[PDB]
């Protein structure tokens, strides 16, 4: 639940500053 | 991933998508062209990836979806207004007769059946169509460049094309012979 | 086992003891670079300026010597060459200065973060040498800097001065006088 | 196809707008090329 | 007393298989077939497959050991070499950002689709297949077949439009070649299409040309390979042209306007000026073709004989006489349908094509319109 909240949220946010492609 | 940056120029397209529809809807759809009927060849071209439910609408009455499709269309004033609702999308011109016969030849295709089949025999366009006063191929392409009553039943007829994807081949009334010549 | 080569073992474990060994802060500092997006807009403006090749100088001179057969005001370029940003900042007409990361040699840039601190021009770090090699059409840069442009794009430079001013310089405020590294844990 | 001897069959028509165009023709032509080109020729 | 071994020596020099070949060559599968594909090297039959290597198959392909030496001492393997470099650049200028750099190093590419010249230079390979001039005929059979046919084939990646219109161009300058020297003679039409024989120098040619319909290329067929094919034919009729135009003392290449071929001219787009029994077949009559009959076909029949004057709808084409059905010249007119002038004569093509078969005026009356028609032979 808060786990996989967090996940997705550190994701969006190595997205948003590291971006996607490779 | 989608980045905010996409967003906020999707807004700004479709506003200013907005407005210019407006502006058209708004003002007197008149043209600067001579009351005769003509005949234009339409070619779609890639653009806004979001399309508003009116030109979706001529689109779809146009018969215009899939990638680098054309399509033979009257002029007259409410086919003038379709075409000028939907300029951002389409390419369109008058057309040379080597560029029809040549496309058609090339690329021509026929819809019986809700199905789409290669032209392959004269008795096949004879089958599928009979008694309009059709009975060949050059029939239909000096119907299509010749005015006549029989252009609706022929457009439905006929499938619209696909055209190769160039590698680097507004109005305009000439150059879009090139464009078709490099299209092929 | 299998073995490896040893380029890449040097490779390797010169890159674990670069990453935890205990980093004096001047070169701890560097680990820090800027974000994508703002790296993207400091390129924009960047391709916008940068200069131009063999061919388009040779070009234009050829233009400039048929029209003498048969005006002009000071271009505007991106800066590059070390020594030549360093005088640039030290005399105070660099207003940007973007520095490579990956310098073999990094005693050639470890002072250049501390020199714009002084002297008071707004500095970033960005990934890759070879990135600003590009635009300055060389196979890599050390730094390159900006100093004036034109009119129709000041206000832009403006802007992306104070963004890097907002965006990584308080970002690396605190962390850039403290030692990087250790494997403590 | 392609376990016939002949190819080809006679086919009588009245006019040559009669006529239609046989399209594996490109197949067929394509065919001798690597014909000439990998079937090896023997003296 | 020396021992020697029986796998060293015998078939196994004298043939080696593809993948030594290849591994010998140093080349990709591509580049190597586009090089054999250049070179002619056919792989033939060894006496023994059993004899030249221990691993052997019969589905296994072998070459002969000098076509191999001929094939590694080219200088179209430094042209590989170079040409791939020169893609690497221009990918390195793509990858760079520069612009500019990539439009020069395109523009030194010569890359056929912006030219539609072949890519190569393709001078000294046939020189050295062809020798002499009724070789290049006799491959010129196949060469022309494939010409005409990919003319009247549409276009994708691996064949693009320019060289088609080349491919278009050229096969009109060979049949204006053959209208005005008359080395047409037998001309023979079918479900293929129409196979058409000329005589040039004493030799004979034979090639085929499909009709002007949508042809499916529905299956499994290579392009590339087809591509080679086009630049090795277009090199082989182009020098072919050449050498036959300064022959008759023609200049090459005749000129072409943009404008009358953008209208349609289709044969009467090019002008050639001369200096830079067929003929008795049609020497003073009047032609006319209809709005249903193959323009090209019958126009290149009507010209390669010395017919004076043949005329065509405004919709067929463009260049021609006057289009009304109500003009008392014409004498002879080619209808087939399912006016009725008392002066003119309504034929159908079976006519004319007996007449050229046979050269002996067979009857307009015995070919009538509305009536089944009688057999007709195949001369060959």
């Amino acid at each position: 639940s808060k786990a996989a909240k967090g996940a997705q949220a550190k994701k969006a946010a190595q997205a948003a500053l590291k971006g996607v492609h490779s | 991933f989608k980045r905010a940056e996409k967003y906020v120029k999707e807004y700004r397209e479709q506003e200013r998508e907005k407005i210019r529809l407006a502006r058209i809807a708004k003002q007197q759809g008149s043209f600067h062209i001579p009351a005769e009927a003509k005949l234009v060849f339409v070619i779609r071209i890639k653009g806004i990836n979001k399309i508003p439910p009116k030109p979706r609408k001529i689109l779809q009455l146009l018969r215009l979806r899939q990638i680098n499709n054309g399509v033979f269309v009257k002029v007259t004033k409410a086919t003038a207004e379709m075409i000028k609702i939907v300029e951002p999308w389409v390419a369109y011109g008058y057309p040379n007769l080597k560029s029809v016969r040549e496309l058609i030849y090339k690329r021509g295709y026929g819809k019986v059946n809700g199905q789409r089949i290669p032209l392959t025999d004269n008795a096949i366009i004879e089958e599928n169509l009979g008694k309009y006063g059709i009975i060949c191929i050059e029939d239909l392409i000096h119907e299509i460049f010749t005015v006549g009553p029989n252009f609706k039943q022929a457009a439905n007829f006929l499938w619209p094309f696909k055209l190769s994807n160039p590698n680097g081949g507004g109005n305009r009334e000439e150059h879009i012979n090139a464009l078709i010549r490099a299209m092929n | 086992m299998v073995k490896w080569p040893e380029y890449i073992r040097l490779q390797r474990q010169k890159k674990i003891l670069r990453m935890r060994l205990k980093v004096p802060p001047a070169i701890a500092q560097f680990q820090y670079t800027l974000d994508k997006n703002l790296a993207a807009q400091a390129f924009k403006l960047l391709n916008k300026y940068r200069p131009e090749t063999k061919q388009e100088k040779k070009e234009r001179l050829l233009r400039e010597a048929t029209a003498i057969k048969e005006v002009s005001k000071k271009p505007y370029t991106v800066k590059y060459g070390l020594n030549h940003v360093v005088g640039l900042i030290e005399n105070k007409k660099a207003s940007l200065v973007l520095i490579a990361n990956d310098v073999d040699p990094i005693e050639l840039v470890v002072f250049l973060p501390a020199l714009c601190r002084k002297m008071g021009i707004p500095y970033a770090i960005i990934k890759g040498k070879a990135r600003l090699g590009t635009l300055v059409h060389k196979k890599t840069a050390a730094v390159v800097a900006i100093t004036e442009v034109r009119s129709e794009d000041k206000n832009e430079l403006a802007k992306l001065i104070s963004a890097v001013k907002e965006g990584y310089l308080e970002k690396v405020e605190d962390t850039r006088k403290r030692w990087g590294g250790g494997i403590m844990g | 196809p392609e376990d016939r001897e002949k190819d080809y069959l006679p086919t009588k028509y009245d006019s040559l707008r009669k006529v239609p165009a046989w399209g594996n023709f490109v197949k067929e032509r394509f065919e001798r090329c690597m014909d000439l080109y990998l079937a090896p020729r023997v003296r | 007393g020396k021992a020697k071994k029986k796998g060293k020596s015998g078939a196994a020099r004298n043939y080696m298989t593809r993948t030594q070949a290849v591994k010998k060559l140093q080349l990709s599968l591509p580049d190597f077939r586009k090089l054999c594909i250049w070179k002619g090297i056919y792989p033939r039959e060894p006496r023994d497959r059993r004899k030249v290597n221990k691993s052997a198959t019969a589905s296994t392909t072998f070459y002969y050991t000098k076509d191999i030496q001929y094939l590694l001492h080219e200088p179209l393997l430094q042209k590989f070499r170079e040409q791939k470099a020169l893609e690497k650049k221009i990918s390195r200028a793509l990858g760079r950002g520069d612009v500019s750099n990539a439009a020069r190093l395109e523009r030194n590419a010569n890359l056929p689709e912006k030219t539609g010249k072949p890519r190569y230079t393709l001078n000294h390979i046939i020189r050295e297949r062809y020798p002499t001039f009724q070789d290049a005929l006799r491959d010129l059979d196949d060469c022309l077949s494939m010409l005409f046919l990919f003319a009247n084939l549409p276009s994708t990646t691996a064949v693009p439009a320019k060289m088609i219109a080349r491919c278009e161009r050229l096969c009109h300058e060979f049949q204006h070649y053959l209208i005005v020297t008359h080395s047409l003679r037998k001309s023979f039409l079918s479900i293929k299409g129409i196979y058409y024989q000329a005589n040039i120098q004493g030799e004979d040619i034979l090639w085929l040309v499909p009709y002007k319909f949508n042809q499916r290329i529905v299956g499994d067929v290579d392009f590339r390979i087809m591509g080679t094919f086009v630049e090795f034919y277009m090199t082989l009729l182009g020098f072919v042209n050449y050498r036959l135009y300064t022959s008759i003392g023609l200049k090459y290449p005749p000129k072409f306007d943009q404008v009358k071929d953008d209208q349609g001219a289709e044969l009467a787009a090019f002008s050639l000026e001369g200096l830079n029994d067929p003929s008795q077949l049609f020497a003073n009559f009047t032609f006319f073709l209809s709005r249903e009959t193959p323009r090209q076909p019958l126009e290149f029949i009507l010209r390669a004989f010395g017919c004076k004057r043949i005329g065509w709808d405004a919709v067929l084409g463009e260049g021609a006489f006057t289009t009304d059905e109500s003009d008392p010249r014409i004498t002879h007119q080619i209808i087939d349908r399912p006016g009725r002038y008392p002066g003119r004569i309504y034929v159908q093509p079976q006519w004319v094509w007996d007449s050229i078969n046979d050269e002996e005026l067979k009857p307009p009356e015995l070919y009538a319109p509305g009536a089944q028609l009688p057999p007709h032979l195949s001369p060959f």
